């Protein structure tokens, strides 16, 4: 969707699998703030917002 | 039915595809 109607999609109840994401060389930019892109496999969070 | 008039800012939505029946409902540590 165009930018000032960004899409939220809520996900919640979900085993996540970060690896698939920092994997694929396709991202150009996959900077990370706050949170360490090696270490997000050991964190937990109540939910998240894409 | 009409049990609500409006729902909105859904958190948890799960779905599930002569008697006596009994529940113990009990809400601890969130
Ligand atoms: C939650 O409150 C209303 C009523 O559900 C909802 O329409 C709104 O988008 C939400 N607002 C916030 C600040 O969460």
């Amino acid at each position: 969707a165009s930018v000032y109607a960004w899409n939220r999609k809520r996900i919640s109840n979900c085993v996540a699998d970060y690896s698939v994401l920092y994997n694929s060389a396709s991202f150009s930019t996959f900077k990370c703030y706050g949170v360490s892109p090696t270490k997000l496999n050991d964190l937990c969070f109540t939910n998240v917002y894409a | 039915f009409r049990v609500y008039s409006s729902a909105n800012n859904c958190t948890f939505e799960y779905v599930s595809q002569k008697n006596l029946r009994e529940f113990v409902f009990k809400n601890i540590d969130g």
